[PDB]
């Protein structure tokens, strides 16, 4: 959630999520979900984000429904923010562990400094059992297990409640005697000097004496009872590794990209060029996580987001084996409902109308090349 | 021979914001979750969009009838207000208070870090939110008719502050109020300025500042115990 | 007359008392609250958030505002001592109610993960030096210097069993990083924490103790200009338009 | 009123430059074509100050935001410049 | 690149810009490259000479919506249609007050006390209309341009 | 003196210095000693240090004590 309001044109040319996965649809409490996948950041980079060297890999749901068990980014375990380049490919990895029951929509996104979220395709997860039942089990260097739900609960809730006791017993000392207008009137009268004995004075040398004796002892005592601590753990990692991918022997270059503003659909004129790897054939077109796809060329079988997915989207006027060298113009059309229900037709109010996306080109053996291509949308009135 | 103070009026003033905004704290536990997550979408409309429709609506014409009630019925002649009924008429402005000082704990301290958690652990997506239909457009002019009321009926019954306009007072009580035109910087503060979800970003000092205004109560306070003491109970008090 | 007796009068004074001081409570609680958050709350809300460096440095100085302004106007004009304390006292119940019944009770975050910071050892300093020494510029200087001085120490019993070092995944990590880790939040990435992070100037185990005295001669400065604020507030003036 | 009348006054005026033209394969506003072709040697193009988009821009939002905002800053403006000229209307003599 | 682009350092680019002669004379002319943060990369200039009068310079633009226009001229009248007829309204909200004394009397009246003389009933009709008549016009007026204009970017 | 107090952690991830040599041990006044060696700038720059955009050969001494005749990185002054 929080997608559809992002401008069309920012969501089309930031980060592109390609072939995921989940390892279950539903799953029990204390139960671990997998989502893995691969991100490739657009060489076109809006001027108003900032950079990716400062990222972090987040996931989007409405709250610690899920625990985060850990986080890859190319192998790499990323519990820290990191340092991403303009143009590369990047595997992913998120291990989450089930903590409440109900219907969940889990997103994996990317936080940008000085940019803002990155939301990718969301998946609706079942969560079944109770959450009394949830554990959070982590083992110290020190040799202590403890679980991470209630600990140090006690004592916060003591120390709390011990120093808001001392301060009310504090205010309540004053408190027995009149408060407001009789000292008011002393005080104006000058009887001030009356307001306050000895008693008090020596009451409150007393309060600041116990004060500082109390802390002092519960900061050695605390040190004493945990003798090893460390700092928090803070910092950008950088050297994450990208992915080496085979060059698209594919190249398509976009003479004109237009859609009907009324309008639930986009259409665009290609000229496609096969350099080698056999005849090919266009079988997917992705946008902002919306997948259009032709029925006859492929079918996806992992369970992508239905509300993202349109199996007969991908119009091609020619899709016929395009043999090694032939450069043939079609023009393309992707239509479904997620482009307005996801907003892309608001691309209108966009301050810049230019969109980005992946072309997905398979052989008869089935391997599959990736395209990248960005052109200016022209919308359509009349 | 009624008594100085009204324990029922103290009561309902304390039962009515408690009851209400329990309830509202129920309905923003129960739909929160299933309609308030998503903003596109026809639930969310009819179950937040109709809710800041109406309380914006209710808002609008309980403000007006209040004030013009208080304002029509102001005593003409305050010279004939006997020491005994304006010790009563004193209670009641202290009764108030204390709603207001109610509200504000609602408004300003309750809702306003609802509303920091509700943006830390979501997507903000549009500036109509359900946590900021409640913080902003609920609570906030919720203390505003409260403040208004008090300062009203303190001016209009209290000779004390029927002299002029009480500069702590105006202080205490229109300071806050612009803590809910302020809200616009907020949403040009997200939208624009600042990209992360930061809660000491300076595009919220805006309500701070206002929010010390409201430290104008202590100077008020001052005129309050003079309007209680200046009808002979201080020199009773003092013997 | 108003009253009738002395005792009546007694009676009423109390009663005023009494509805005075719910007043002055909550209107504190709101106004500080919203000022405190404002201020400093993304170091509040979380544990991970409660660094050596700037966790220690902002608390006090944006905390010692309201407790200035309330001492200036209750030690002055009724001689009461605990302005700073029920500041404080207000501030701690109001942030309390949220993390119980909103952070926790809403959202479900653990309470061990959400929880304030203790700020009651200030607010008494501060009160009981400008209750025995009588003048704001004493107050101010040796008040302030034990407000923030005594800030880091006060909380370090309720945070040390969350600097227990862990080897998780092969990478070593604080219980309050491995908090911060698994409990998603959606709208607080990682990199928004303003946490110390380690410079080439930072020196042989001074973190601390630099930044709580660099936080003690801040809160001199904002409770000497809080006080004349807090003054400017107090004042009793009627306008005629 | 100052600040959310600004933009409404001003639309009859603006409307009509706002007409979406297809330049050269690019989609450019009128007002951007008079930017472009009447050139300003002295005011290169990244120099506007204009809304770009942002990550946190919602949905058809921005006109509405800013004329809220300019409200809300013209009220202290207001406040501030009034005590400002009360201090520019005195009527001192000095000796020296 | 009709907006601002980003070059990399070490790189060598091919440009290229189409001209249109506009105004007569002889015109020394550079290819230049601002850069932000930088200031101004003159580039080598030439002398071109235009021949002809400046009043047949056109300017033709077809916009999306069907329609072709000169922007030389385009939305000129309606430009000076409106800020006149507001500076009209301006003119005579001040000539409604301005014609009775001004400064002095109306100075000294307001020392004297008798300042509440100087505004009547009358005075508050004509300022409440001015006021319902202004917001009135420029909610018609934001209509009318929607109108009129139903497609913008 | 002075890199003993400076984290650990930082220190390991800057700057890696190999192969130095040193021409003289023992030198009398106004003779020259000459310091080259090769530096590798670790590919993991800690975030809090700025990359290295803006950077200064410097001669880490009590004072001038020496003089700094020359400096040469890759062989350019
Ligand atoms: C006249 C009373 C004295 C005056 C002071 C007010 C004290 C009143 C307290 C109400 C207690 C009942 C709360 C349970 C609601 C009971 C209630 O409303 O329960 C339903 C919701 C949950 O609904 P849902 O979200 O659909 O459920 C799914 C996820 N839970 O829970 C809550 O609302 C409970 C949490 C919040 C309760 C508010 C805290 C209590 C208010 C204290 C005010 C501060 C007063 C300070 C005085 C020192
Ligand atoms: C919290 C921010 C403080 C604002 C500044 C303090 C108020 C101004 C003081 C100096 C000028 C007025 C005279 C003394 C005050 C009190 C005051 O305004 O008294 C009425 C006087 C007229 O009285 P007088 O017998 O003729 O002689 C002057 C009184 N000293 O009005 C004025 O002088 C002009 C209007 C007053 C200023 C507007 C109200 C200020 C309240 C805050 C407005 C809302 C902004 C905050 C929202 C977030
Ligand atoms: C527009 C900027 C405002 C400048 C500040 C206002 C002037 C100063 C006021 C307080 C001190 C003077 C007394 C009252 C004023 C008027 C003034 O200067 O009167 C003469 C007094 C001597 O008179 P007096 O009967 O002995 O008692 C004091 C009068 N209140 O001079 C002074 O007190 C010192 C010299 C005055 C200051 C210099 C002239 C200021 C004009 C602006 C200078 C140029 C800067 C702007 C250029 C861009
Ligand atoms: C959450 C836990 C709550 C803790 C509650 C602590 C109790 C607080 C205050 C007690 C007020 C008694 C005042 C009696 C003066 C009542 C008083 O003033 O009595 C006259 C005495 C006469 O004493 P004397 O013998 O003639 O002279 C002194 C030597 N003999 O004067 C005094 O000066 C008596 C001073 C006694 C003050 C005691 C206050 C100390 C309180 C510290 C509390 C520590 C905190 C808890 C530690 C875990
Ligand atoms: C059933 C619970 C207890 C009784 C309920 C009354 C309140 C409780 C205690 C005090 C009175 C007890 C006995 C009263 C008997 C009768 C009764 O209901 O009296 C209260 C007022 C009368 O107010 P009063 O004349 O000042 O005299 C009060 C002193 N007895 O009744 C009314 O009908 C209201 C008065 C007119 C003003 C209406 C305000 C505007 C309403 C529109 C909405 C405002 C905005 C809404 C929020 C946005
Ligand atoms: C009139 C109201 C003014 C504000 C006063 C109240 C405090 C409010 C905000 C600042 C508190 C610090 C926490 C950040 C929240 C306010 C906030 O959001 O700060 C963001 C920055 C970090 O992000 P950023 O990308 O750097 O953005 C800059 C926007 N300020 O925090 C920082 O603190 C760093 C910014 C530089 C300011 C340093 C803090 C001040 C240091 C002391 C000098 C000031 C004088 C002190 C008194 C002696
Ligand atoms: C004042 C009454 C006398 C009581 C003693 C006073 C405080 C304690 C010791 C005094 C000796 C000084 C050396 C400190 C022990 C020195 C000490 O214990 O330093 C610990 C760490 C050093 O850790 P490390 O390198 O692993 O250890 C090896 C050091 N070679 O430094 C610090 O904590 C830094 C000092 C704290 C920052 C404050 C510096 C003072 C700035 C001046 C303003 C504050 C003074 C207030 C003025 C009124
Ligand atoms: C300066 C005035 C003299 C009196 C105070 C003593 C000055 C020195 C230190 C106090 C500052 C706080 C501690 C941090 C220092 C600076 C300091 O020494 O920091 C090291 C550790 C913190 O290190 P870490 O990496 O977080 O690991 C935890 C290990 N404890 O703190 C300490 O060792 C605490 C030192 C002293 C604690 C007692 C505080 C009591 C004194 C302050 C109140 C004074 C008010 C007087 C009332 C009139
Ligand atoms: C961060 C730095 C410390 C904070 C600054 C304040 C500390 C103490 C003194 C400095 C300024 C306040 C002194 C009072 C003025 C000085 C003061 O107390 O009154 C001046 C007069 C009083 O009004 P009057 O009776 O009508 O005028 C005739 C003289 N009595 O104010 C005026 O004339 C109007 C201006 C007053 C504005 C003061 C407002 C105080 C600031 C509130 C804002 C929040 C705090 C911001 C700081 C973060
Ligand atoms: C006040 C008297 C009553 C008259 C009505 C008041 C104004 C109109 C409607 C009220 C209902 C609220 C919802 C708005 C319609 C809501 C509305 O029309 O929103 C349009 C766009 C949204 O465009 P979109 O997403 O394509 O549309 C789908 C939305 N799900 O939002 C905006 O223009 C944003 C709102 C403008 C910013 C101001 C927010 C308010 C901030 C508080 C301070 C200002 C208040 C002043 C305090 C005195
Ligand atoms: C807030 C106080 C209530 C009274 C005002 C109504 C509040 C809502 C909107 C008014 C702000 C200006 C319009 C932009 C909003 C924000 C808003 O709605 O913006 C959308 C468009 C601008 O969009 P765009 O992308 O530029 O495309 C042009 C399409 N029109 O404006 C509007 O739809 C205009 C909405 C209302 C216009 C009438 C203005 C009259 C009201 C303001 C004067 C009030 C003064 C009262 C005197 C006492
Ligand atoms: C952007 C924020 C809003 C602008 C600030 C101004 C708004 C209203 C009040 C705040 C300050 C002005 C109040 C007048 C002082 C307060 C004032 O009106 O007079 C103070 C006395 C008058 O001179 P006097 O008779 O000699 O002194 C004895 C007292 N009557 O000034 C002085 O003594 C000298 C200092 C006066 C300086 C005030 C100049 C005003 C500022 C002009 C600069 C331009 C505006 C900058 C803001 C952008
Ligand atoms: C650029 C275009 C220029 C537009 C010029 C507009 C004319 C402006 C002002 C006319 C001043 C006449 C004042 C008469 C009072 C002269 C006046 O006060 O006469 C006594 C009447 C008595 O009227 P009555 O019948 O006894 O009571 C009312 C119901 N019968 O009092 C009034 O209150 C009369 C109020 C009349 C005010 C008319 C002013 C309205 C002007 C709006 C102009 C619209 C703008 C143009 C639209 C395109
Ligand atoms: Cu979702
Ligand atoms: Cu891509
Ligand atoms: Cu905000
Ligand atoms: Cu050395
Ligand atoms: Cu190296």
């Amino acid at each position: 959630h929080g997608e559809k309001s992002q401008a069309a044109f920012m969501r089309m040319r930031t980060i592109h999520w390609y072939d995921l996965s989940w390892s279950k649809e539903k799953v029990k409490i204390n139960e671990t979900v997998e989502i893995k996948g691969k991100f490739h950041v657009f060489e076109g980079w809006p001027e108003t984000v900032d950079e990716p060297d400062v990222a972090f890999l987040n996931v989007g749901m409405p709250g610690p429904v899920f625990i985060r068990k850990e986080s890859y980014i190319g192998g790499q375990l990323v519990p820290r923010s990191v340092r991403l380049e303009i143009g590369k490919t990047y595997d992913f990895r998120v291990v989450l562990k089930a903590r409440r029951p109900g219907d969940w929509h889990v997103h994996t996104m990317m936080n940008v400094q000085g940019g803002g979220p990155i939301i990718g395709p969301g998946k609706w997860i079942t969560v079944e059992g109770s959450m009394s039942e949830f554990r959070n089990p982590v083992t110290t260097l020190t040799g202590q297990t403890v679980d991470l739900e209630n600990y140090n609960e006690g004592n916060t809730y003591f120390w709390h409640a011990f120093w808001f006791a001392i301060g009310v017993a504090w205010i309540g000392y004053w408190s027995r005697r009149p408060i407001f207008i009789p000292r008011l009137l002393m005080v104006d009268a000058g009887r001030a000097d009356e307001l306050v004995s000895a008693t008090d004075r020596k009451v409150a040398m007393g309060f600041l004496a116990a004060t500082i004796l109390i802390v002092v002892m519960a900061m050695s005592s605390a040190n004493s009872k945990y003798p090893i601590t460390i700092p928090l753990q803070a910092g950008t990692m950088r050297g994450m590794k990208p992915l080496e991918l085979p060059a698209p022997t594919v190249s398509v270059k976009v003479e004109d990209a237009t859609y009907r503003v009324p309008g639930r659909a986009m259409r665009m004129k290609l000229t496609i060029t096969n350099h080698g790897n056999s005849p090919i054939r266009l079988g997917e077109f992705y946008t902002a996580s919306v997948r259009f796809l032709d029925s006859d060329v492929y079918k996806d079988t992992t369970g992508y987001p239905e509300d993202l997915l349109a199996e007969d989207g991908l119009s091609v006027s020619d899709n016929s084996p395009l043999a090694p060298g032939e450069t043939r113009t079609v023009d393309v059309t992707a239509s479904d409902a997620a482009w307005e229900v996801y907003r892309l037709s608001d691309i209108i109010y966009d301050p810049d109308s230019r969109f980005a996306g992946l072309l997905f080109f398979f052989d008869a053996t089935g391997n599959r090349q990736v395209v990248q291509i960005d052109a200016p949308l022209i919308p359509s009135f009349m | 021979e009624a008594p100085l103070l009204d324990k029922k009026w103290l009561t309902f003033a304390l039962a009515i914001y408690t009851v209400f905004y329990l309830w509202v704290r129920w309905y923003e536990g129960v739909y929160g979750w299933s309609a308030g997550l998503d903003s596109f979408a026809p639930e969310f409309e009819t179950y937040w969009m109709n809710f800041l429709y109406t309380e914006i609506v209710l808002e609008i014409v309980t403000a007006s009838i209040l004030w013009g009630y208080l304002w029509k019925t102001r005593d003409r002649n305050l010279a004939a207000l006997t020491p005994r009924e304006e010790l009563r008429r004193n209670f009641t402005h202290l009764v108030w208070l204390v709603a207001y000082a109610w509200a504000i704990y609602w408004g300003a301290s309750y809702f306003t870090e609802q509303d920091g958690t509700w943006h830390q652990t979501i997507v903000r997506d549009t500036d109509f939110t359900p946590s900021h239909i409640i913080e902003f457009y609920l609570s906030y002019p919720i203390y505003i008719i409260t403040g208004f009321a008090a300062f009203i009926y303190a001016k209009t019954r209290l000779p004390f502050f029927a002299k002029g306009i009480s500069l702590p007072y105006l202080v205490l009580v229109v300071g806050p109020f612009m803590i809910l035109p302020n809200v616009g910087l907020n949403e040009w503060g997200h939208t624009f300025w600042f990209m992360e979800e930061l809660f000491v970003a300076p595009l919220h000092y805006g309500f701070v500042i206002f929010g010390w205004l409201a430290l104008a109560v202590m100077g008020t306070l001052t005129q309050t115990f003079y309007s209680f003491a200046q009808g002979g109970l201080g020199q009773s008090l003092c013997e | 007359s108003a009253v009738r007796s002395h005792a009546e009068a007694v009676q009423v004074s109390r009663t005023i008392d009494w509805m005075a001081l719910f007043v002055v409570f909550f209107v504190i609680v709101g106004s500080y609250h919203i000022h405190a958050m404002l201020t400093m709350g993304d170091w509040d809300f979380w544990s991970d958030w409660k660094d050596r460096r700037l966790w220690v440095t902002v608390t006090p100085i944006v905390l010692v505002t309201f407790p200035a302004a309330v001492q200036s106007y209750l030690w002055e004009r009724y001689r009461l001592p605990w302005g700073a304390t029920v500041c404080v006292l207000g501030l701690l119940l109001g942030e309390w109610i949220n993390r119980y019944f909103n952070f926790w009770g809403w959202t479900y975050f653990p309470i061990n993960f959400v929880f304030p910071a203790s700020l009651v050892p200030g607010a008494i300093i501060l009160d009981t030096v400008l209750m025995l020494s009588g003048s704001y510029l004493f107050t101010a200087i040796v008040g302030a210097m034990g407000w923030g001085l005594i800030f880091y120490p006060g909380n370090w019993p309720i945070i040390a069993p969350l600097h227990v070092p862990v080897e998780y995944n092969g990478m070593l990590m604080s219980i309050a990083d491995i908090q911060g880790y698994n409990y998603v939040r959606t709208g607080t990435p990682e990199y928004i924490r303003m946490v110390e992070k380690g410079t080439l100037r930072t020196f042989g185990k001074d973190v601390a103790p630099v930044s709580a005295f660099f936080s003690a001669f801040m809160s001199i400065l904002i409770y000497f200009m809080w006080h004349f604020i807090g003054r400017w507030f107090s004042n009793e003036r009627f306008l005629q338009s």
